[PDB]
């Protein structure tokens, strides 16, 4: 049974009233506590930074070079706030009712005006950390409109916003390690979860120079880990990004609220060959002046500018022609992928359609298309080689952000006591559809203005200290780790770790991937446990265990994500309906949009493991909402 | 294209290190230097012999962790980008590219191509922030910042502290990196209440962690991925003047962990 | 017959009701779009900056040689505000109730 | 300020000889009726200032009339226009629709005959009648 | 260059009660044009010191008054108007008796944007 421990009355006091009734941790007793946080990408930074502040000890772990290597340097786009800075009709409950109405009603209402509620203390705490956001030629802060809003709600540095953030982030987190709060531990790789008399009491990590094995133990654990969208191997995330922590974390006894709803890309630059695993996404916006289209002949060896406008096969155009040229992400990705299933060959591997600006740049001053996509131009031309200018620009759909993972409650704990995720690791309050410039805000929420309430409520209800790392288990933990290890290293096959991770997200893009149903969810379904066995029979992991073996991380993170994977088809066969980015195809509007079932599937599925990865048990928390009526 | 690599290979911080040739028959110009590494890596996983082992995440030129010396330059031959940024099409057929990782007694060597560039991290420990804490900040409006000295600190700010500052300089100073990070906060209003020590303090930790002077040379602004010019340098310098005017001396060093 | 179309519920919030429950206009869908504002007053100059900025293609008339020679010019009087800046007992709902006495009950409170 | 302008206007110190006033007539609180999205009955046409009646009711207080006007344009004009705006498609409508003739045929006519009368009073005569 | 909606609290910046009398001074011009009638060269220098004084007086003036006096200086040269030299018919038949301190300020503003290097943006076209 699942206890949101959401707040009553009205939704614009909740928080308030929750922060009043929560526990407090005496400044003099904090530093008694010791807070495990895995993960320093903005919503781990923050946090870290926050509890350091806070007066805890805190340990932090990352797997990169440095806490500022993480993800959500990446990050374009702005970040969103309820400011009214624009004078624009914005405000926190139209934040929040956008992100109720973007997620599909998918989500809990509390957690999502909550934070719309703290997005502006966001704003103001990112500004005097010193992050360079836009300013207008007055001195003042600068909005543009995201997608999603009809507002100018969003702040934004030049194109590398989340650079900005996570650097404020990063700053406020090498603050606290200066003075002596936190200790920060990059390179180190969190293998599992140590749960002692139900509470999350420390993890085990590999340090990924030396090879050790180290146990923590701590008081109380944050996954700030991120998110899981590398299960598919092509996707626009970083290279390291992986589901092992909130997998561990599951395993041992964390619910997985929604692992199905995943978000992707539509305009991201394909990939030139096998080899590549990375899709660099580009702005939505790219396409409101662009056409997709691909050739008629599937043979066609001609340059794309010389072949005639009769000659194109301009599909999004001729197919559905409501809502031309601007169809919503899904379907127009939807659409890429059937074109390029079908067999076409426009690209190297044959991934890939024209978006040509070539009428664009006709109609319009180059000069001002220039103004409005040279960045991203000139990235193409580097990327691929070709100018956009003449010729069209080729993009493929790719797996971008999953709006599940961890259920966590109003107070970011999951189901495990002591274990709070955060970020893009636990679901939360996205929905079946995460908005523009909603993650970052969600990171930086949880790190600063939640997490250090939550957790100080739950530090306040406990004796500090009565773990240390020499309990049982502990032990049990790190030899079930040893063993793994070992037996990836001693498997010795004759297919790659990555050969393994390209087949199964192969898979599960072609199956559990934009276009869902039945029959390929089960076929996936069988086909999951078969790559898993394949793997565990026939993997190659060169190296050894205590050195810098690449290969070895990778093979961890695969074997967790074919467990994952299989938990991510059983959540999409199971719901039956379309929500966001989780669309069905037996359950959609003749126009092809999504078609939700809010009599039967009004509800986050939270999946426990039970051992069984064929048969997790499945637990809904029913969703009301008394604010924004379901339409 | 037909390309051969001498890929330095080092087993650890202590074992020696020596190049070794390897050679593709088959790169694709479209390939990115990282994924021609990949396909190499992948060869030599099947014939048994060790993958090269080098540092990357986002593959977009933004993490920082990238970071390879590719024919004598930092980032390979083409400006403005970084490593995972280059892509095979700068090269020729049958051209030999010599891959290394950076050179700096700051950034020891821990594997064929990965570094240790946590002497950032601690240059950053040492000032390299805003003494705000979390709830403390006030409206986001209240102080206006000029969209020219916004515009100066974002240039600044944009550093992904790859190294490769360090890596091009004659000396292995941080000189760029400590620079960059200077300016990015001594151009706002928010950090004018330390920058005079923070300027300090950070060129002390630079010294502390091994790094070298600056000569004034030039190429860490040449390789950076980011163009962070050499006004960076000159506004650090100016603030270390002006500190020393007001007799600021730098705090206890940030020893690492 | 007349709609004044003012908000329910209690008038602190109305307001904000309001700006909630009326349409927007998306940024880029703005410059589609024609004001004309004649006037150039503090209502009409403050209107057409507003909605220049904004993004809309405003169309601003005045009888006089220059938007400034507007009357509003000639005002001398400072101008009120509910800012209790003076801890002398102002509020907003102090201005209100103001306002709706001095006028002599003979306009709409929401207003 | 007042005594001097006082000085520079009659010619009068105001310190030694008494000051002279009357009443003038010098605000209108009427206007065009407008709801509650200072819109008049005309839809798309929107009134703000003094043009209005809007809310100074049968006696504007002082001070008001400025916060009025900078009250209609800056921050409340721009949503109730944007929210007429976004319930209707732009453009479709030129200034060669027959109702724009019709209006400059009147306006033409009206200029004509004022210009052709040629009687033997001024403007401001009548004007001063009327006042 | 302040937008609507995105002003801070009227209080929130200290402005001297001094610096603030200065700049209602300067910022009590009419726009008549008599100063261009009465110099001798028809300048508008007047005008336009009254203008940057004003807004180069006050705090939130800061962020674009270097900029602000040379467009606006080289707009008073693109729309014609002559040249100061210091005669002051200009301030004996201003009106609001601004004076030609506003000028003195307008010229240390000028110089001090010429050490900063402030190129003038494109001129206002008339419509
Ligand atoms: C190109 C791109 C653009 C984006 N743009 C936007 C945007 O405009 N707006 C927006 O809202 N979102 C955007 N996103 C998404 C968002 O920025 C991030 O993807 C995510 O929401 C932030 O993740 P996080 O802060 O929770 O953790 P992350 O940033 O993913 O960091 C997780 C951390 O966990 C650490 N870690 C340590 N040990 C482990 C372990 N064992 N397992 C896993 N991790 C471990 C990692 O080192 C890392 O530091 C974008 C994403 C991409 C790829
Ligand atoms: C002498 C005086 C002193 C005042 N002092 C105060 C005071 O101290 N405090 C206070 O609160 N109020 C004061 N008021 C009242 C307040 O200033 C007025 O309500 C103010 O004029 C309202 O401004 P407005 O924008 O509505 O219109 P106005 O300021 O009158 O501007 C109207 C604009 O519309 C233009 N216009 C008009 N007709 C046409 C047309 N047919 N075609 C094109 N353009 C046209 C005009 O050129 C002008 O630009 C005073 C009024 C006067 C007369
Ligand atoms: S200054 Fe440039 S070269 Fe040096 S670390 Fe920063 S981005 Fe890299
Ligand atoms: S004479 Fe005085 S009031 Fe008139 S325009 Fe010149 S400076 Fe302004
Ligand atoms: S090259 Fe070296 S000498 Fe200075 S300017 Fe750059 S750190
Ligand atoms: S009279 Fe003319 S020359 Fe200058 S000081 Fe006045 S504008
Ligand atoms: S891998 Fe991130 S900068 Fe190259």
């Amino acid at each position: 049974v699942l206890d949101s421990k959401v707040p009553t009355g009205p939704i614009e006091q909740r928080w308030d009233k929750h922060r009043f009734e929560m526990k407090l941790v005496n400044p003099a007793n904090r530093r008694k506590y010791t807070i495990i946080v895995v993960g320093s990408g903005l919503a781990g930074a923050s946090a870290a930074a926050t509890l350091g502040e806070a007066g805890y000890n805190v340990l932090c772990f990352c797997y990169q070079d440095s806490p500022r290597r993480a993800h959500s340097i990446a990050a374009q786009g702005g970040i969103n706030a309820a400011k009214n800075y624009r004078n624009d009709g914005d405000s926190i409950y139209r934040l929040f009712y956008d992100t109720v109405k973007g997620g599909d009603f998918r989500a809990r209402e509390s957690n999502v005006y909550r934070l719309a509620q703290v997005s502006v203390n966001i704003i103001d705490q990112c500004v005097a950390q010193g992050v360079p956001f836009a300013r207008e030629y007055g001195g003042l802060l600068d909005n543009r409109s995201f997608g999603g809003a009809q507002v100018a709600r969003t702040f934004y540095a030049r194109g590398q916003t989340g650079q900005q953030l996570l650097l404020g982030a990063y700053q406020a987190l090498s603050r606290q390690i200066a003075a002596g709060t936190v200790k920060m531990f990059p390179r180190t790789e969190m293998l599992d979860l140590v749960v002692v008399d139900g509470r999350a009491r420390g993890i085990i990590t590999r340090d990924m120079v030396t090879g050790k094995i180290t146990r923590y133990a701590a008081d109380a654990v944050v996954l700030a880990t991120g998110g899981y969208g590398n299960v598919f191997y092509l996707s626009t995330n970083a290279k390291g990004c992986n589901a092992t922590a909130i997998w561990r974390a599951h395993r041992r006894g964390a619910f997985f609220g929604n692992p199905c709803f995943t978000q992707i890309h539509p305009t991201c630059i394909p990939v030139s060959g096998e080899y590549q695993s990375k899709l660099t996404l580009m702005s939505e916006s790219l396409r409101n002046d662009g056409r997709i289209w691909v050739p008629k002949k599937k043979g066609d060896t001609r340059r794309p500018q010389d072949i005639p406008e009769s000659e194109r096969d301009y599909y999004l155009e001729e197919r559905y022609p409501s809502f031309g040229n601007l169809v919503p992400r899904d379907i127009a990705s939807r659409a890429a992928k059937q074109v390029c299933d079908e067999g076409r060959g426009v690209g190297p591997g044959g991934l890939g359609v024209y978006l040509d600006f070539a009428d664009a740049i006709k109609r319009l001053g180059r000069q001002k298309i220039a103004e409005r996509y040279g960045n991203l131009f000139d990235m193409y031309k580097q990327i691929t080689g070709e100018d956009p200018y003449e010729t069209p620009m080729r993009i493929y759909p790719a797996v971008h952000y999953t709006m599940g993972g961890l259920w966590v409650d109003y107070n970011l704990q999951s189901t495990i006591p002591g274990l709070f995720v955060i970020g893009e690791a636990n679901f939360s309050d996205h929905g079946a559809n995460r908005l523009g410039a909603s993650a970052l805000m969600q990171g930086l929420a949880d790190g600063y203005f939640i997490l250090p309430y939550t957790i100080a409520n739950f530090l306040a209800q406990v004796k500090p200290g009565g773990v240390s790392i020499d309990r049982p288990e502990f032990a049990e933990a790190e030899a079930e780790i040893n063993q793994r290890i070992q037996r990836l290293l001693s498997i010795r096959g004759k297919r790659t770790v990555d050969s393994f991770h390209r087949e199964l997200g192969k898979l599960m893009w072609d199956k559990c991937g934009m276009a869902r149903n039945a029959a390929g969810l089960r076929e996936a379904l069988q086909r999951i446990p078969e790559i898993r066995a394949e793997f565990w029979e026939n993997v190659n992991v060169p190296g050894e265990a205590n050195d810098l073996n690449q290969a070895l991380e990778k093979a961890g993170r695969v074997a967790d994500f074919l467990e994952l994977a299989e938990l991510m088809c059983l959540d999409a066969l199971h719901r039956e309906e379309s929500c966001g980015g989780h669309f069905r195809e037996e359950y959609q509007t003749p126009d092809g949009e999504a078609l939700r079932n809010d009599e039967q599937f009004s509800y986050v599925a939270a999946w426990e493991f039970t051992g069984d990865l064929a048969k997790p048990r499945l637990h809904k928390e029913p969703l009301v909402f008394e604010y924004v009526k379901p339409t | 294209m037909k390309i051969t690599l001498k890929i330095w290979r080092q087993k650890n911080r202590n074992t020696p290190g020596e190049f070794k040739t390897y050679v593709m028959d088959n790169v694709n110009p479209d390939m990115s230097f990282l994924e021609m590494l990949d396909v190499l890596n992948e060869d030599l996983m099947s014939r048994g012999e060790e993958p090269v082992a080098f540092d990357h995440d986002c593959r977009e030129g933004i993490c920082g962790m990238c970071s390879l010396m590719i024919n004598g330059v930092a980032h390979g031959p083409k400006n403005a980008i970084t490593t995972c940024q280059l892509h095979m099409r700068s090269f020729k057929d049958g051209d030999t590219i010599t891959v290394e990782p950076w050179r700096a007694s700051a950034f020891p060597i821990l594997k064929d191509l990965v570094v240790d560039r946590s002497a950032f991290d601690r240059i950053i420990q040492a000032g390299g922030y805003i003494s705000v804490s979390t709830g403390s900040a006030p409206d986001a409006n209240t102080i206006p910042v000029s969209k020219v000295a916004a515009d100066r600190a974002m240039d600044a700010a944009a550093c992904i502290g790859c190294g490769a500052c360090v890596a091009a300089c004659p000396n292995g100073s941080a000189m760029l990196f400590t620079a960059a990070k200077v300016t990015h906060l001594a151009l706002l209003p928010q950090g004018q209440p330390e920058r005079y020590q923070r300027v300090v303090n950070m060129v002390a930790q630079a010294d502390f962690e091994g790094f070298g002077n600056c000569t004034n040379i030039g190429e860490c602004a040449a390789v950076c991925p980011k163009e962070i010019s050499l006004e960076t340098i000159a506004q650090l310098n100016r603030d270390l003047v002006m500190a020393a005017l007001r007799g600021i001396e730098p705090n206890t060093p940030i020893v690492p962990a």
